[PDB]
């Protein structure tokens, strides 16, 4: 759900 | 009124995750600011016409290593100051900024450190907050852990963020359980702790220093965002958090007339002041900052969009915001700092980039 980094 | 003045790039190519002006920098002396990122820490020196002069780096002998907090203190014996950085290998170093040796490290916590903080009385004084789900107070003259703030009722995923008030007398924690937990660090118990941390030397004696086990939060909730929250900041009595939901919430314990210091272990209420709106920041790890004196709130978003918060004005929800952007700032911004004296702003990137902002 949640990313640290942009994909 | 900020314009940007310059901008540059670490070679490194991998996100800054933190930057920390250097606020304990003598009279006279021109303004440095710390980076944080890849394995590496670096100081620079604001001068004008834009020129962000490159001083030196420490970079970690650990090619895996990634720093992702810094925070300045001083030497409380020599007035020097210091810069302590950790990141993924859960290590914190205390590091000259002059020379940028190591002067000593800590090894404790179970994981990553997510943050690290200064009390604002005592320059002697870190917490740490972790992956590991704790938060851990050391002593960085007699090198003592003070203290764990852990626990079944502590939180139960890694800990991102968290602030002491004004006089450091309590702590806000957050992290990726939804939570914010208020931890007082002025009980008989603590300020005994931190008393006899100071009398300990291992030299004069034979016993080890023994740490504070503190397994209950002297408040909790949940109520506030419903995903991870990445970053806190006291504001007086009341508390300013994000989640990757797009906004900050001014909030604070109990209900709009509770004194902050009344609020008991089982409070079920929270009160809710305000809540700052932005856009494009639905990934973790995005901090906002404050001024000195608190008069200001900076955040930065994920397409490198800068949003700044006039917080001088009577009310919370009366906060004046302002926009800062650059169309070659295209990067996530992951922290932002002011100079002391509020004349620069200097805003850090997921591609190594740095932008400055000068008032």
């Amino acid at each position: 759900r949640h990313r640290k980094v942009l994909r | 009124s900020f314009k940007c003045v310059n901008s540059l790039k670490e070679d490194h190519n991998q996100p800054l995750f933190g930057v920390q002006f250097n606020w304990h920098s003598k009279e006279g002396d021109p303004l440095v600011f710390a980076t944080v990122g890849s394995n590496r820490v670096t100081l620079y020196e604001c001068h004008s016409q834009g020129e962000i002069r490159l001083l030196q780096s420490y970079v970690d002998a650990d090619a895996d290593e990634n720093f992702y907090t810094c925070a300045w203190t001083y030497d409380s014996n020599t007035s020097h100051p210091l810069l302590a950085v950790a990141g993924s290998r859960g290590i914190i170093r205390i590091i000259n900024p002059i020379t940028m040796q190591c002067i000593k490290h800590y090894v404790g916590h179970g994981n990553a450190i997510n943050e690290l903080k200064f009390h604002p009385r005592d320059p002697n004084l870190l917490l740490s907050v972790s992956k590991d789900h704790a938060l851990r107070l050391w002593n960085i003259q007699t090198d003592t852990l003070v203290a764990i703030f852990g626990g079944v009722e502590g939180h139960r995923d890694e800990v991102l963020s968290a602030d002491y008030d004004l006089l450091g007398e309590k702590i806000m924690s957050c992290g990726m359980d939804h939570s914010l937990k208020l931890w007082r660090i002025n009980s008989k118990r603590m300020m005994n702790a931190i008393k006899e941390s100071y009398d300990y030397n291992p030299n004069k004696t034979n016993r080890p220093f023994i740490s504070q086990k503190i397994h209950f939060p002297d408040f909790s909730t949940r109520d506030i965002h419903r995903n991870y929250v990445d970053c806190v900041r006291w504001l007086g009595d009341l508390i300013l958090s994000k989640s990757c939901e797009n906004a900050i919430v001014c909030w604070k314990p109990g209900k709009m007339e509770d004194d902050i210091d009344k609020i008991k272990p089982s409070e079920s209420n929270v009160t809710i002041l305000g809540r700052f709106d932005y856009s494009q920041c639905d990934i973790w790890y995005m901090r906002f900052s404050t001024d000195f004196w608190q008069k200001m709130l900076a955040l930065g978003n994920q397409v490198g969009k800068l949003y700044v918060w006039d917080l001088e004005v009577e009310d919370p929800h009366k906060a004046k915001c302002t926009t800062l952007t650059h169309h070659k700032c295209g990067a996530a911004i992951r922290q932002t700092s002011f100079s002391r004296d509020s004349s620069i702003l200097i805003a850090v990137c997921d591609d190594a980039s740095i932008w400055r902002w000068d008032r």
